[PDB]
């Protein structure tokens, strides 16, 4: 399997990587119908999205959107610093696919 | 419970997460590397400030001691603060570790290296045009059942934290000598030194984000998930 | 998608934008049958209610009003400053769709 | 639609607010068959209970009764006070239908 | 119901109330096939597991044993001291059936 | 059942203890479709994995890697040193079985 955030982000199509360094600056949660989703934005401006499960996901992924919106919350409660992100650059905002951090 | 006059107001403190060094922005900010050394942090002073550079912030073992210091150094300032913190294993009371060669004896310092979290302030005092307001104004996010058992750390596990000098005489003698780090009685001391007290840190850093951060921690229903 | 709360606040009828931009003043949880709700109130007096899962609620939505009541009872016990709040003022009390916090 | 505890409180038959205003003192959590559930006290001397899941309760409750334990549990630990209690004084100890917090 | 661990702990056989007083010196947790579980032990030398679900454990049972697990993870994070535990010893090591903490 | 993590690991084929003593350096995770899982490295260079849900998991499993990614997430938020991990050293990265923690 990959060993590195760049590495596993480079397997799918229509991805790029954000060296972001920077904590959080907005959490934004919706429970609005068809609209179940996580918004956060950093201080450079950036916006990105952990997508309302559909079609375009299979099985698998379910638990694994619901563990990034757990991770997101919590990083932005406790101001931690996110090192990249990887994310599909086909969505507006572009959706999160990983994140990593580093100490 | 040891005391600290400072300028610096509470709302302040909290967007700092607590009493910060000299140079030093936020209390986990790994960003700026910050060179902690008691003996050098014994000697300095500063303006505006009670000693606070080199990594330590300095408290008084009372709060009259400490509304002494800073009617001293705050003497014109319309309003100024009296902190109130708990005893934890981040504090040294500078005479035992420094022993015979604390610089500013009679004045019985204890300090905190790396500066105070702000969950460990347990309130504060407001002092107007010097006088103290006996109002003691309660912190919230003190957490009472984790700093309610501590103590300051023994002088033991300070004495190899001490940062004299390499060719310093205290590190050729009891007790520091079974102490000294690597190279003390070349750089390798200083370097020793740094690293020491910087892993001393970052360890009780992880017991504080360790009690600040499970505040945050969701359970998640496995079986609903899976 | 909606790239601010507000942007995804104007995709629906019978809402509204409270900005609120304080911590929670008191939080009431209740498992009483019929009643499985939480209800917010802030210094302002204005209170805010995540509904009890209903008809009103497509399938997906489940899993979000679950996790806003997580959301919130953490945002409660940290003291932690909302920004702005959606929700449905055709609810008494109003009922939120979506929050934001900041910084 | 209740906007207080005390007005869900009413809903209901044999139920009582008790005003706690106090952190609590002492957590017990059970896991032994039968016997699945949280006892927590103060020290007025007030003990209460959150039930096993059972007959009296609805599918709606079941998981409501799993987020009162995560919310006794969290309480516990940071030492938050609790305003109120409605609870169930026909079982013993009385049983929480609901909790408040405030500040 | 009981009203307190002693209790509770009484209406089972191969049980045993052990007073700690102490927090958990470390924490070991496994997904291995057949060892899904965690094991915790004191300074004084005692060790307890939370044990993997099986034949011996009722429906009920399941969610209690991941609450178990979400409660000794949380308690060693936190160095919360546990007051009591009622164990089974009729396993090695011996089984946890219920924890109180006080403060 | 085991009293250590060493006890327990080498009831397993193709394991082996790799004794950490250090906090997480970098915490890395995945919704990405077939590559839902977490990977973390240590200052020492060493990287390891949770994997991805398969078919060498039996059911008890599923429960497990999902708590696993709980701990390490939360483990890392808080830079709690580990001890020791128990790993699959047929896997790349070598695959996480079991972890310990202590103080
Ligand atoms: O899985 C989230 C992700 O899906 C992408 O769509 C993929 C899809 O997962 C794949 O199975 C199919 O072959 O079509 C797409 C190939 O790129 C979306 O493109 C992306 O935006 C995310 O939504
Ligand atoms: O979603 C909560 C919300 O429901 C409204 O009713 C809508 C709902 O948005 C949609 O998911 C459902 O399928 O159709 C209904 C059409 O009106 C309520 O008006 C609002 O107050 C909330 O309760
Ligand atoms: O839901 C917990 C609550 O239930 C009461 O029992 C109710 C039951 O919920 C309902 O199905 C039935 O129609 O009426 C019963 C009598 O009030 C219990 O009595 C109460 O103590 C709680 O356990
Ligand atoms: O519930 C865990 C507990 O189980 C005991 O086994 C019992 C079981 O609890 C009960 O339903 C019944 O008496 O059958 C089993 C026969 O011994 C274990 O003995 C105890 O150690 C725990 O494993
Ligand atoms: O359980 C995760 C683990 O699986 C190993 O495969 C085992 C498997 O557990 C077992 O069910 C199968 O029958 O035999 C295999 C060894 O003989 C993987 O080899 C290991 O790397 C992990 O993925």
């Amino acid at each position: 399997a990959p060993q590195t955030i760049t590495e596993l982000c480079s397997e799918y199509r229509n991805t790029q990587i954000y060296t972001i360094n920077d904590k959080i600056l907005s959490y934004t949660e919706s429970m609005a119908g068809k609209r179940e989703m996580v918004i956060i934005t950093f201080k450079s401006g950036e916006t990105f999205q952990v997508e309302v499960p559909g079609s375009q996901h299979i099985d698998s992924q379910k638990k694994a959107i619901e563990r990034m919106k757990d991770t997101l919350r919590i990083t932005y409660l406790t101001e931690t610093k996110i090192d990249k992100l990887c994310v599909w650059n086909n969505k507006t905002p572009n959706s999160i696919a990983a994140i990593s951090m580093k100490n | 419970r040891l005391y600290r006059a400072d300028s610096r107001p509470p709302d302040e403190i909290k967007r700092s997460g607590g009493l910060m060094p000299r140079g030093h922005n936020e209390y986990f900010d790994r960003g700026t590397q910050m060179n902690i050394c008691l003996y050098d942090h014994a000697r300095g002073t500063q303006t505006g400030f009670v000693r606070y550079d080199d990594g330590y912030v300095s408290t008084s073992l009372s709060l009259r001691s400490a509304h002494l210091a800073g009617q001293s150094i705050l003497s014109g300032y319309s309003t100024y603060y009296i902190y109130v913190i708990a005893t934890a294993p981040n504090m040294f009371n500078v005479n035992d570790v420094l022993g015979v060669y604390s610089p500013h004896p009679y004045e019985q310092e204890v300090s905190a290296l790396g500066g105070i979290p702000y969950s460990q302030i347990y309130g504060w005092y407001r002092v107007n045009f010097g006088v103290i307001d006996e109002r003691l104004h309660r912190n919230r996010e003190y957490r009472d059942r984790y700093y309610r058992n501590l103590n300051i750390a023994p002088a033991e596990d300070g004495y190899r934290l001490a940062c004299f000098p390499p060719d310093h005489q205290a590190w050729r003698e009891e007790p520091w000598i079974h102490h000294a780090p690597q190279g003390c009685g070349g750089d390798t001391c200083n370097e020793e030194t740094q690293n020491l007290s910087t892993i001393y840190l970052r360890e009780y850093q992880s017991k504080v984000k360790r009690q600040i951060f499970s505040d945050y921690q969701s359970e998640v229903d496995i079986y609903n998930r899976i």
